[PDB]
RNA sequence: ACCUAUACAUUACCGCUAAAGUAGAUGAUUUAUAUUACUUGUGAUAUAAAUUUUGAAACUUUAGUGAGUAGGAAGGUACAAU
RNA sequence: AGAUCAAGGUUAUGAUAUAAAUGUCCCAGUGGGCCACUUUUGGUAAGCAGAACUGGCGCUGUGGGAUGAACCAAACGUAAU
RNA sequence: AAGUGCUGAUAGAUUUAUAUGAUUACAGUGCGUUAAUUUUUCGGAAUUAUAUAAUGGCAUAAUUAUCAUUGAUUUUUGUGUUUAUUAUAUGCACUUGUAUGAUUAACAAUGCGAAAGAUUCAGGAUACCUUCGGGACCCGUCUUGAAACACGGACCAAGGAGUCUAACAUAUGUGCAAGUUAUUGGGAUAUAAACCUAAUAGCGUAAUUAACUUGACUAAUAAUGGGAUUAGUUUUUUAGCUAUUUAUAGCUAAUUAACACAAUCCCGGGGCGUUCUAUAUAGUUAUGUAUAAUUAUGCCUCUAACUGG
RNA sequence: AGAGUUAAACAGUACGUGAAACUGCUUAGAGGUUAAGCCCGAUGAACCUGAAUAUCCGUUAUGGAAAAUUCAUCAUUAAAA
């Protein structure tokens, strides 16, 4: 929508130098989408294309003359070797299980080595790179040293295309502070853990900037001898530098007139490019992408409903047959007929303990006639009756 | 303005459990006054027609309760289908069953892996009580309080209690199916002191079939 | 463009800090803004201007020199650089937690970070101690 | 009476399957207390202390459930290279 | 035989729903079967030959029948009771 | 059938409930009317009215409906009646109290992670040896069926078998969209890469005939036009629900209307083909014809074109 | 067999590593049953792994020292956010 959204990039010189009256506007590749699913796939094939041919002598196996000494001599049923003298004989040839034989299906030429992808499909990879070489959260997680720089993307002025001698590139390389990665590439040279180590790849390092210049004055013989540097002219801008292995993000650096080309290629988000032929900038799915303030928001929660707060979980059956207090719980009324027929059945051990007044007569001294005396007390209930329920 | 909120929904809830716990006493009590007027009912009844001379005949069955006695495999796909119909999958679950000559048809075609019998109160009380579960969304949720049955049948039938279903499953009433289908089946487990065959009728050997009192006396040990 | 939650569904699984440990299920970030160091979304470098972090010290013992954050002055396009801070309390192990809720109001790694600089404070002391045992 | 299965049952654990919940953290929530509007009474404000990220590809809750050749699908795992 | 109006109560046996409905890949394998109740044909009979139904074995362990592909129980995540 | 009144034993006890959501509703204890009654006297003890619909009991009215009907069973109840029964009328504090968050925790004993140094208690079919009990046939294969008196295998290390390609088809990913696709080439050029790019060319955009013919809805508009079954957005009024300023929302629907996506199911309509049929044809436009001079205009129409169901 | 050489001869011409198959010797325990192996439960011997500090009816009552302070009721001042 915006192509300006962050609309002044300023330009750094040699002396660090954050002064200019330059002031260019962030040319609006940068707004367009980052994809590292298309990006990593664009990747993966696109580095098909510096890769030749492996294939196996298609002779090897069968100049032999071997024919299947066959069934019944013991042994089993393979084409063995004719001679007798040599040793080789029998001895087992043609088959991929033999020692000698013919490998299963033989490595061919041609086997498709190379490969096309779709040129916009170059394009909406080439632009997901750029835009994510600014963004330094996604720099800074390739490694890529990159807490001293001063500005994101990084713009240098158009002098440095004119430095000569490499002594004179790590001056440069130091004054901008990015001095420290290109010194971290120092720390990861290693070798190989091949196969690499004879069939002459013994190491990479890891990757280091890239110097995105408009016109070698004598930049590139300048940037050649250091480790983990390398530079790139604008017309011509590979993915595969721009995203070593998939992996957007390279840190990177612009120089002025390199810089103020990038309205030009992929041409802006009003009107098409000029310099490619009808190329118009992708559009992302989704346009604001912030979703801690699409979420925040309130034009949001003003319509959401439930936010169920407890969690429910407290299951376990009791058994309400053995545990009293679940039957109280559940049938409420069953408590009194706990409370009618105990209270029923109390005063019958008391009539029955009455019995030994018929046989001992013992006592009723503090433990059965006051569980009766209370009935004279309980008379005056009756005693009341008489008196008082002659009101209504 | 949230604190006001909560507090007269946290005022509301409790003036409704409270107004169910007086209700579902009440009503407890309304329906246990009904099992003593029936039985003393059917008491007064064979003591009239005895000096009446006449014979009385009780009420035929209403209410079976159907179990699944015997095991998964070697089963034919007619006897095959009334069982699943009649939820009963496993070994030892149980269903509620209302009895009607068009039931009573489908007990006689899964009749050697059933046993069956007209359940006592005792029985209907102590199945849903120990044993008792229930469906929440294919769930199947104990009992543990009668919320659980307030939650999804009081508002379109009138069961609110653990005692309401028991009164309409007792007395059978308009929301049996209601309160059949609530019930997940009820997986009881193994008698102690065991069968008698398994595999013969219970007239002959003792299993399958109707038992038809002693559905009550087999579930003592079953349950 | 420039989300916390964009930027990590490029990240959340091709870091560069990133370094799962073999059974554990997707963790462990060596960033060098983490101070709960798994990878979460919310602990992390960028996230955006939500990076803080505790450092000790540059001086062992007393500092903990606390990176707060370099705030929204910055896009964070980089600053003619500021965005890390510094301000490092000191000199009393357990005044300067209060000092810290008392810094920070920032209420999502707050709890996380004073949990941080205790455990550096409780790991730059035992110099004079663990001695003699006579 | 009693003994006896990998069956039945109640529990712990593993998976599966099916549902359900959580993301305003310059927020939410406690405990006290100062003040307070005061509505009797309960809220709102200040203070002091406290808890409150999760590869949201996550975490939390709940229920059922598990035979398998030929065979198919998912997720891991060993080897070597870019 | 239809196209629009008017009237219609409480939706019209029972019990069930481990979700059902539908495309594509007609994708893999298979296209030698054997056993058994009851029915049955050829044969004198057969652990023979050939069919109808249901269930099994094949693919399936465990308990029982001393023993066993099919019998009788029972179907199988790791454990306690 | 009731708890009737218990007494014995057994095994088991998830839980980082904020390592992103009640420990609170319950009930239970300890302070603040009354009065006599009783009992022990050291407590307790008992007592009414206190407000119910009253539910059960009694009498009676009343009606729904019935086994059998002298009657009984009810049903709706209603009144009176007293006999009982039950619930509600416990705030404020305060407990180490019970419950409920898959209800295990209180008491003791034993023993010190013990500076290096070093014991106690539990556990370890790790991978074996010793001692017993139980179970236990040899794998791979074909087969209806293998431990088979079926085939291969004495043993061990290395090797060893579902691939490249071509062309389709479906599914999924990605880019652009009536389009798309550099890649045969060319150009720039940093190097068999990447970039840029003119004319085509494929495939799609329109089909059907053996072929020649012909070539897609009444219309400046229309998703199988029309019809059903439609997810969904708008909309209707109604009580109505939370908030209400009683404004404005959310909710069910009752229900009005509208468009009805997708998908399937029916009925059409067009293109082309084939066939019947209308034309008896008049007639529709021009050559011709009428004239002037291919030309101008008349108009009949021998001629071709054209209309029709 | 001593000695010597080397960093190393456990690199001495099978000359780097040096696996399995199979085995001479030492040590350990044991031996008449499925031929041996093996599963599961335990076992003797042997070796081994793991083990704990702020409370009942509280991270409460209360006295000693040390050091020191953007802390106070502190106050100004200087910043950087």
């Amino acid at each position: 929508s915006l192509g300006n959204a962050r609309p002044l990039v300023s330009v750094y010189t040699e002396k660090n130098e954050p002064a200019k009256d330059k002031n260019i506007c962030l040319p609006a590749v940068f707004k367009a989408p980052i994809r590292p699913d298309v990006v990593n796939e664009v990747h993966q094939l696109l580095r098909r294309n510096n890769r030749q041919a492996y294939a196996v002598s298609e002779l090897a196996g069968h100049q032999t003359s071997a024919e299947s000494w066959g069934t019944g001599r013991a042994v089993a049923r393979i084409p063995r070797v004719r001679g007798g003298g040599t040793h080789r004989s029998g001895q087992g040839a043609f088959g991929n299980m033999c020692r000698g034989g013919r490998m299963f299906a033989p490595t061919k030429t041609f086997r498709r080595w190379h490969r096309k992808v779709n040129v916009n499909q170059r394009r909406y990879a080439l632009v997901s790179a750029i835009a994510a070489s600014g963004v330094p959260a996604l720099v800074q997680s390739k490694g890529h040293v990159i807490d001293g720089v001063s500005e994101f993307p990084l713009v240098v002025s158009d002098e440095v295309q004119k430095v000569q001698k490499t002594k004179q590139a790590v001056i440069f390389l130091r004054r901008l502070k990015i001095w420290a990665d290109i010194q971290k590439v120092y720390k990861s040279q290693r070798f190989r853990a091949g196969r690499g180590t004879m069939r002459d790849r013994r190491r990479i390092a890891r990757r280091g900037p890239l110097v995105v210049y408009d016109k070698d004055e004598g930049l590139r013989k300048a940037f050649r001898n250091i480790p983990g540097i390398e530079t790139i002219n604008v017309d011509k801008l590979n993915l595969l530098k721009l995203a070593p292995g998939g992996h957007v993000g390279r840190f990177v650096i612009w120089t002025e007139s390199a810089f103020a080309r990038l309205n030009d290629l992929f041409g802006t988000w009003k009107k098409p490019s000029t310099l490619k032929k009808g190329y118009n900038l992708p559009q992302p799915k989704m346009a604001n992408t912030d979703l801690s303030r699409l979420l925040k928001s309130e034009e949001i929660r003003k319509v959401l409903r439930d936010p169920r707060k407890r969690v429910f979980r407290s299951v376990r059956r009791l058994n309400p047959l053995t545990n009293v207090r679940q039957l109280i719980k559940l049938n409420p009324y069953a408590e009194v007929l706990k409370r009618r027929a105990a209270l029923a059945a109390e005063k019958r051990t008391v009539a029955k303990v009455l019995a030994k007044a018929k046989k001992q007569n013992v006592e009723l001294a503090k433990s059965h006639f006051a569980n009766v005396a209370t009935k004279a007390a309980a008379n005056r209930a009756k005693l009341l009756a008489a008196r008082k329920k002659k009101v209504a | 303005s949230k604190r006001v909120a909560e507090s007269k929904r946290r005022l509301k809830k409790a003036a409704v459990i409270a107004l169910r716990k007086k209700e579902n006493l009440v009503r407890a009590e309304k329906y246990q006054n009904e099992y003593i007027k029936a039985e003393q009912r059917e008491i007064k009844l064979r003591r009239l027609a005895k000096k009446r001379n006449q014979f009385y005949v009780p009420a035929e069955a209403k209410l079976a309760f159907v179990v699944r006695i015997r095991g998964i495999n070697k089963v034919a796909p007619k006897v095959r289908k009334v069982l699943q119909l009649f939820r009963l999958r496993q070994i030892n679950n149980g269903v509620f069953i209302k009895l009607n000559k068009a039931t009573i048809n489908m007990l006689r075609i899964a009749e050697p892996y059933i046993t069956w019998g007209y359940p006592n109160l005792k029985s209907v009380r102590e199945l849903i009580y120990k044993r008792g579960f229930v469906k929440h969304n294919r769930q199947r949720v104990p009992i543990t309080d009668n919320f659980v049955i307030e939650r999804k049948l009081r508002q379109a039938h009138q069961i609110q209690c653990v005692e309401d279903l028991v009164h309409e499953i007792f007395t059978v009433g308009p929301n049996f199916k209601y309160a059949s289908n609530f019930l997940w089946p009820f997986k009881l487990n193994t008698p102690t002191g065991g069968w008698r065959k398994k595999a013969n009728h219970y007239v002959n050997g003792g299993d399958f079939g109707n038992r038809e009192d002693q559905i009550n006396r087999l579930l003592r040990k079953m349950v | 463009a420039t989300s916390s939650h964009l930027n990590w569904l490029i990240i959340r699984n091709n870091n560069a800090f990133l370094l799962k440990k073999r059974d554990v299920k997707k963790p462990f970030s060596t960033e060098p803004n983490n101070l709960a160091s798994v990878s979460s979304y919310r602990y992390s470098g960028i996230v955006h201007k939500k990076t803080l972090g505790v450092v000790p010290a540059a001086d062992k013992k007393g500092f903990t020199a606390v990176l707060k954050k370099g705030k929204y002055a910055q896009r964070p396009a980089k600053n003619t650089v500021r965005v890390d801070f510094k301000a490092g309390p000191r000199r009393s192990l357990k005044k300067l937690k209060n000092l810290l809720i008392g810094s920070k109001y920032r209420k999502d790694l707050t709890q996380a970070a004073l949990r941080r600089a205790s455990a550096v404070l409780r790991s730059q002391k035992p110099a004079p101690v663990k001695g003699k045992k006579a």
